[PDB]
């Protein structure tokens, strides 16, 4: 019994930074593992990356080091930051527990360009 | 249950440990050797009230719940009892999550002291016929 | 990175019939393959983990098998609620990768 909720923008200009947050209720962001997944329009699922207990983070190399993932233990939430966005980053972003058991509603982000 | 060196090598290979996240099978067999000496039933009570369970001595303070640990975390989301069986499935699943952290197999003190930097391939050499 | 190939892209089947989705990996991944189901408008749902480990709350008609580079997801009696896109994902190596997906539709 854990609830995840994405929040962020729906449309934004290129070259800017995309920032998303996932609020976790019913469970503690504790030292657990959190991930970010996205589905591009007309493409399959792509793994963005994740953060684990030590705080170490793993980022999909295809994202050319533009991503940053952090954990906010004070407000029990974790985030995603993608720099220099372009039309290519348009997709539905999902947050989820690393084990794949819990997922967010998913949020559509459009980089109209 | 207590495994023989080659028997465990075969079970871990079948459980997808051979080369999981860059760690060859010999590392997992060596880690099991010095952590629990191939014993699926091994359990060690730590000095802070927590306890290590199973063939890979998984700590009850952050990975499983035994209800006997203070501000305990349960990252693997399982009763520590599930780590004590002749079937290593739960032990392997939690070990995979654990080693997916940035620290890798360093999470296991015994692996860090007795396996890292050695000819770990020796632990599986001379198996399967 | 490890490339996951799902076959076919669109599997067409009639209700009640059996369906077999195939997933191949460009590298041996042990049993580190998981299957996901994504219905329209919803988030993906985990069906099978570690190639054949079943999940409580999932219809018995779903089952996977295989190892190394060859995996299979079998759906016994395809039902109306089973129609959706299915993805396999490997966790053997970073970066984690998903197959292109297999859209199971009614025939």
């Amino acid at each position: 019994q854990v609830q995840l909720q994405e929040s962020g923008p729906g449309l934004m200009k290129p070259s800017e930074t995309l920032s998303l947050t996932c609020s976790v209720s019913g469970d503690s962001i504790r030292s657990d593992y959190w991930s970010w997944i996205r589905k591009p329009p007309g493409k399959g699922l792509e793994y963005i990356g994740y953060v684990s207990y030590s705080g170490s983070t793993y980022y999909n190399p295809s994202l050319k080091s533009r991503v940053t993932i952090s954990v906010d233990t004070s407000k029990n939430r974790f985030s995603l930051k993608l720099n220099s966005v372009t039309a290519a980053d348009t997709a539905v972003y999902y947050c989820a527990r690393w084990d794949g058991d819990y997922w967010g509603q998913g949020i559509l982000v459009t980089v109209s360009s | 249950k207590v495994f023989g060196r080659c028997e465990l090598a075969a079970a871990m290979k079948r459980h997808g440990l051979d080369n999981y996240r860059g760690y060859s099978l010999g590392n997992w067999v060596c880690a099991a050797k010095f952590e629990s000496n191939f014993n699926t039933q091994a359990t060690n009570r730590n000095t802070d009230g927590s306890t290590d369970y199973g063939i890979l001595q998984i700590n009850s303070r952050w990975w499983c719940n035994d209800g006997r640990t203070p501000g305990s975390r349960n990252l693997c989301n399982i009763p520590c009892s599930a780590l004590l069986s002749s079937d290593i499935t739960a032990s392997v699943n939690c070990a995979k999550k654990i080693v997916s952290d940035g620290n890798g197999m360093n999470a296991w003190v015994a692996w860090r002291n007795r396996c890292k930097g050695t000819d770990v391939q020796a632990w599986i050499r001379g198996c399967r016929l | 990175e490890i490339v996951m190939t799902q076959s076919p892209a669109t599997l067409s089947v009639s209700p009640g019939e059996r369906a077999t989705l195939s997933c191949r990996a460009s590298q041996s991944i042990g049993n580190n393959l998981h299957w996901y189901q994504q219905k329209p408008g919803q988030a993906p749902r985990l069906l099978i983990y570690y190639a054949s480990q079943s999940i409580s709350g999932i219809p018995a008609r779903f089952s996977g098998s295989g190892s190394g580079t060859e995996f299979t997801l079998t759906i016994s009696s395809l039902q109306s609620e089973d129609f959706a896109v299915y993805y396999c994902q490997q966790s053997n190596s970073w970066p984690y990768t998903f197959g292109g997906g297999t859209k199971v539709e009614i025939k």
